[PDB]
């Protein structure tokens, strides 16, 4: 099902598409791993260290 | 001066940092493989790099 | 709005080996922007001179016997292609070497003509040991810019199917290594700004002031269209 | 909300007290931010005084952690709703729904140190966007009127200090409704009196003719805690257990 | 012995740059000197393998 | 920078007692009492000593020779 | 040696539009167009929103009595207006809006450089007839992400604190990405076409931006020319 959704979506079967540095341009051999995950910031602040 | 922190003190404190020496000495270190000594860099933030 | 100009550039040579420039001061990705560009120009849009084809006379191939010579014809080629040469108004040229005898073949028992100046006559090319040794060859240097690997070109006259020529790799590039680094630069009362600090080396069909300027102007070239 | 949940989304929302929840249904009638007044439906409509239902929320105030809850307004004006949905929003939530941080498009690749096995490195479109910052509203306990030593006043009689402190401190010696305070400025202005052993025979006698009180009360007051730069939102005042305060 | 062996992330650095293949671009050729070969990978006219 | 200080082991190798002695050396350079010789690059009093060392020509011999030398010039 | 030269920039719409230049040479083109891609994110005269003094606001930690949303809410909001200048860099306007309703962007003083790219996009919410709220918005012009916080250091003694501040973040430009491909011109083995595909916010064009941006590198040129 999930392969199937990166076909429902013009998205890479894979989910490894291949990025082009900020910082050079060229193509990270062999496509790496990409997508979105839902991150979590803790309580834990600078100022009170 | 440092009440509104001159330029000027700061190429002061350029002098006294370029070649001193310093000790760094983590909390939780038991073993003296926690203690060493460095050189300082200027930094613009607020952790130990 | 108020931009910066780039000033102060410490100049740290050490004769023909590398010259480090030090550049302040740059911004949030400035020392990138530099940084990168001169790399990529230096390696595949550099102008520069270096050998591109030897034919020997007989022996068309590298892992062979030559009578008279203690390396190998391989170890021959490598050295052709490290020779250090810069012509001026001319884009190839093929010279000759004529030597015999026990002893060093230096770059300066080559054919010197009007244009082609090599800047290191000193360059062993191949060691010739005991006796005869009557060693012979054409060497055809060319104009480029770049790096023509010979992987890539497969030559459509004497080695697509015959043989008669061989094929080395022709460095254009009148430089050796680009080694470009990022360091913060500090501004007063101000935050990090940065220093971009260019360790560069050069052959010496150039030195490193003079490739500095040079690029520059390519620069000043490719962005025609706009500055 | 995390866009790939379980659908206990809305159940924390329902199983959770931070949000507003409606105990009938009906088109909301006038909500503006602290409160939200709501027109029921006859089907469910009491036959006591008709019915009209009312939820106040908490606009930007403190907690244990000293950090901000605010219940913001998802309903806006001529909206109905139905007996069991949501008003407002708790800390950390969508439409009730339980939305604790943000999802970005993370990647897995080794890249020049800046991820060395805890190491992380993110974008600065985040703090370029400010979309991870907390607000921390601190509470700091101030203490007046009577210690033993001295009835004691709120600022009233303020020295060491000219007229520039005053500027945020009105005709109270109070605290402005919104200043930015920073490094070691007052907060609150608080008086308490001195000491017998301590006033010398030439200040006893001039102490005895320049007033009832020439060098006894001093200032004393609550500062602005030494290391913070913030800004005073609300005051919190109790008056004497008797008699009321001055004008503030 | 020298107690700081490299943990992780830079060993996979050194461990992708050190490593033998079959298939590369540019397997065959020969250079005078690793300046070149350095001149060579930061362009990308043959494969690190 | 100072890449190592084995060369301090070379000429003076306690890695104890050279704390000592080049640190007095360069509390006479901070009091007036004196100045350096080797000339700094920006290295404070601390560095500087450590040059000395490894060049060995201001070593634990000649600082004492230095400091009799000093006693016939407050004597006389 | 030839020159660089661009063509019609294809403007398929609006926010989003692509340039495209034949004439580019082995390399040039992608080291340099990534160059461009830094500058062209950097060095750009953004406007943003600086100092909003409101009309019943003390601090953004209050709501107004008459609206739905929050102050602070309406601060992010003010920040999520693109808007242009072309004299001044810096002009105060003064929003005035009274009735149940989105609040689009078009009810302020109007100032003839004030320059709305969309007067659609609602800032508050009006929930109520009798309230007229007023807020002056000190905008202003510069580049790179300056924020309030490293500007409220100098603070110049703000005793006026119904001035509420926001972060300026003067940045344009949006998404860069470089389509490089074989320029097919019929003398040449293959050159570089460069499709530049960008998106902006909407508030300073293309053109102006490449051949100003281009000129900060005419400006990052200078030291790289001297010697």
């Amino acid at each position: 099902e999930i392969k199937e959704l990166l076909k429902l979506g013009d998205l890479p079967t894979s989910g490894q598409i291949r990025l082009y540095d900020g910082r050079t341009g060229e193509q990270f051999e062999r496509p790496v791993t990409v997508g979105y995950m839902y991150m979590l910031k803790l309580n834990h602040l600078v100022d009170d260290k | 001066m440092v009440e509104r922190e001159e330029a000027v003190v700061w190429d002061i404190l350029d002098e006294v940092i370029r070649e001193h020496p310093v000790l760094l000495n983590r909390a939780p270190t038991l073993h003296r493989l926690g203690i060493q000594a460095f050189e300082p860099v200027l930094i613009e933030g607020k952790a130990i790099q | 709005t108020e931009f910066l100009k780039p000033r102060l550039v410490d100049i740290e040579q050490v004769s023909s080996t590398h010259a480090k420039v030090t550049l302040e001061p740059l911004e949030r990705g400035f020392g990138h922007t530099l940084g990168n560009a001169l790399r990529r120009i230096l390696l595949s849009s550099m102008p520069g001179c270096a050998v591109t084809e030897v034919e020997i006379d007989g022996v068309l191939h590298e892992y062979s016997t030559k009578e008279g010579v203690q390396e190998d014809i391989l170890e021959i080629l490598l050295n052709l292609k490290g020779l250090a040469v810069r012509v001026q108004g001319k884009d190839e040229v093929i010279l000759t070497l004529n030597k015999s005898g026990i002893g060093p073949v230096t770059a300066a028992d080559i054919t010197h003509d009007g244009d082609v100046e090599i800047v290191k006559p000193q360059h062993v090319i191949c060691h010739l040991t005991d006796e005869n040794a009557s060693i012979s060859m054409r060497i055809k240097v060319q104009r480029g810019r770049g790096y023509v690997p010979a992987s890539t070109r497969i030559h459509s006259e004497e080695d697509e199917r015959p043989i008669g020529r061989l094929l080395v790799d022709a460095c254009y590039s009148p430089v050796e290594r680009i080694a470009y680094n990022v360091e913060a630069a500090r501004v007063e009362q101000r935050t990090d700004l940065d220093k971009l600090v260019i360790e560069m080396e050069t052959n010496g069909t150039i030195d490193p002031e003079e490739a500095i300027r040079r690029a520059a102007t390519i620069l000043a070239e490719q962005l025609e269209a706009f500055v | 909300k995390p866009l790939v949940g379980t659908g206990m989304e809305r159940a924390v929302a329902v199983d959770s007290g931070v949000t507003a929840v409606a105990k009938r249904g009906g088109v909301v009638q006038y909500v503006d931010a602290s409160r939200i007044v709501i027109k029921v439906n006859e089907d469910e409509m009491y036959p006591g005084e008709a019915g009209i239902d009312i939820y106040n929320l908490t606009k930007y105030t403190r907690s244990n952690q000293n950090t901000c809850i605010n219940q913001m307004p998802c309903v806006s004006l001529g909206e109905p709703v139905e007996r069991g949905d949501v008003l407002a929003d708790g800390p950390s939530t969508d439409l009730g729904e339980l939305a604790l941080g943000q999802n970005m498009r993370v990647a897995f690749m080794p890249w020049n140190g800046y991820n060395f096995e805890d190491s992380i490195l993110v974008s600065e479109r985040v703090v370029q966007e400010d979309r991870f910052t907390t607000i921390h509203i601190q509470e700091l306990a101030c203490v007046s009127r009577d210690t033993k030593l001295g009835p004691e006043e709120i600022t009233a009689d303020i020295p060491n200090v000219g007229e520039a402190a005053l500027s945020k401190l009105d005709e109270s010696g109070i605290v402005y409704i919104g200043a930015e305070v920073t490094g070691g400025d007052i907060l609150v202005g608080k008086v308490t009196p001195k000491g017998e052993t301590q006033l010398t025979p030439e200040e006893k006698l001039l102490r005895a003719i320049f007033g009832e009180k020439a060098s006894d009360v001093k200032d004393s007051s609550l500062r602005v805690p030494n290391g913070v730069s913030g800004t005073v939102i609300d005051v919190q005042v109790f008056t004497r257990d008797g008699v009321e305060k001055d004008k503030r | 012995e020298p107690i700081i062996v490299p943990s992780q992330d830079v060993v996979l650095g050194l461990y992708y740059m050190t490593r033998d293949c079959v298939n590369a671009k540019g397997e065959g050729m020969v250079l005078t000197g690793p300046k070149e070969a350095e001149r060579l990978y930061r362009s990308g006219l043959a494969s690190l393998h | 920078a100072r890449v190592t200080v084995q060369d301090a082991v070379e000429k003076i190798g306690n890695r104890f007692d050279l704390v000592l002695v080049a640190a007095r050396r360069a509390r006479q350079m901070q009091v007036g009492g004196k100045d350096p010789l080797v000339p700094e690059e920006n290295d404070k009093t601390t560095v500087i000593a450590l040059r000395e060392i490894e060049e060995g020509l201001i070593n634990n011999q000649i600082l004492d020779v230095r400091e009799r030398q000093e006693q016939q010039e407050q004597e006389a």
